[PDB]
């Protein structure tokens, strides 16, 4: 004659879900560090100006 | 074709028994700035192509 009421279980949530943001700060870092350009634009230059 | 790598050698049994000598040989490739001094690539102003 009731809805029933649904909650989480037996066991608390912390113990397994837990909290260490090493991973999301890695991924910034690794982001950042690929934000700047790596790659070459000229191709076929030489970039050594005559001595 | 220096009439010697040319020459047909018979079996090391028979009279011809010389082997075909080893050396080093040029071609020159023909293209269109090899064609003629006037033509020539610009490297110092392609410094986006490769070639």
């Amino acid at each position: 004659t009731v809805a029933p009421e649904k909650h989480g279980p037996v066991e608390d949530m912390n113990a397994i879900i837990n909290a260490l943001p090493t991973k999301v700060d890695a991924v910034k870092l690794e982001y950042s560090a690929s934000k700047t350009n790596r790659t070459n634009k000229r191709p076929g230059d030489g970039g050594a100006p005559p001595p | 074709n220096t009439s010697d790598m040319t020459n047909p050698t018979p079996a090391q049994g028979q009279d011809g028994a010389r082997t075909l000598p080893s050396k080093n040989l040029v071609l020159p490739l023909p293209f269109f700035f090899s064609r003629d001094c006037g033509l020539a690539l610009p490297t110092v102003v392609l410094p986006y192509n490769e070639i």
